[PDB]
């Protein structure tokens, strides 16, 4: 029976994909924040940023957390900032933290 | 917590794309108080969320045909047009030129000058008259 | 009773037959 | 059962079935992406993809 | 992850286009910065999804009446002959 209910909880996850919409908090400066948000976009196609996203919070269902990374990395690949998923297995985070 | 956490790496990669990208690879990409860095981000933009909606240039068509239906059919055609140009119509060049043709609107040289002409002839006949 | 139990399978047993329209 | 419940999914996923349609970011290359979608669908077409 | 493995294959047989296409063959079929050629495509163009709608001309078709039903009763003629051409 636990398939059911995880299953549910990520599909529902799922149908709520959502993408960063950058807001100005002055909007004197309206045209940069969308250019921002074109920039969020592409890179959020490059790296397939969505489906990471998911399948993270598909582990924090079925485990007690997920991790994602945003960083910057130099190689031959094309995109310099790369948004990869790492299982909560292969990290190791400090408990001391509230 | 989803929520919390996708803040979190929204701002992270913000941070990312001020620091490491180039004003020329925005030029390719797109067609245009406190030290820290997130903070300092985080005072004039703040991130926001709107469904996956393919491109950005849907979601953009979508707000605007949706302030289109808010708008009165007085005032709706001009908004019209930029939704038209926002949207991705299979042939967009021609419908463009047309709505903008009925309108009248800007933002073409001949039909600049054909307008300017037309607006200075009539101006200057009803003056006359 | 048996039958109808075979029946009713058989029923369970348009979208199940699309590979062959397909 | 197990024929029902596959030929259900199947038959879903076929119904649902869908071609790439290239859409342009610079907005200043819609007609290469036109034409990139239907080389697409060309292929698809003849590949039977 | 269908759609995944979509956006997978669509983005590959795009590379393999834009490498092995000649353009007067584009013209025959039809009547027309990152180091990765991966990246490049995806910079500049994106894949996305519709449905099957035979030709593609359907499917413009469908786009252009969704558009004219959205369009006033005025200048829609002209959206109309599009349509119909």
């Amino acid at each position: 029976v636990i398939a059911q209910s995880v299953n549910w909880i990520i599909g529902s996850e799922k149908r709520g994909r959502t993408d960063f919409n950058i807001l100005p908090r002055k909007k004197a400066d309206a045209k940069p924040a969308e250019a921002k948000t074109k920039l969020l976009k592409y890179l959020s196609d490059v790296n397939r940023l969505p489906f990471h996203r998911s399948r993270s919070f598909e582990d924090t269902v079925k485990v007690g957390l997920g991790w994602i990374e945003d960083s910057y990395d130099d190689s031959t690949d094309g995109e310099p900032i790369y948004s990869r998923y790492e299982s909560w297995r292969n990290v190791i985070f400090d408990s001391a933290s509230t | 917590n989803l929520r919390f956490a996708v803040q979190m790496q929204g701002e992270i990669q913000l941070s990312l794309i001020e620091q490491f990208v180039t004003e020329e690879k925005t030029f390719r990409i797109t067609n245009e108080l406190p030290e820290n860095d997130i903070v300092r981000t985080k005072a004039d933009f703040i991130i926001g969320e709107s469904d996956w909606r393919a491109t950005y240039r849907q979601a953009a068509s979508e707000q605007l045909s949706q302030m289109i239906m808010k708008m009165p059919p007085q005032v709706g055609l001009v908004m019209l047009d930029l939704w038209a140009d926002s949207t991705d119509l299979p042939n967009r060049d021609e419908i463009v030129k047309r709505i903008r043709q009925i309108n009248g609107m800007r933002d073409p040289t001949p039909e600049e000058l054909q307008q300017q002409q037309a607006a200075a002839e009539q101006a200057q006949a009803q003056k006359a008259m | 009773d048996m039958m109808s139990r075979d029946i009713q399978m058989l029923q369970q047993v348009t979208v199940a037959t699309n590979k062959l329209f397909d």
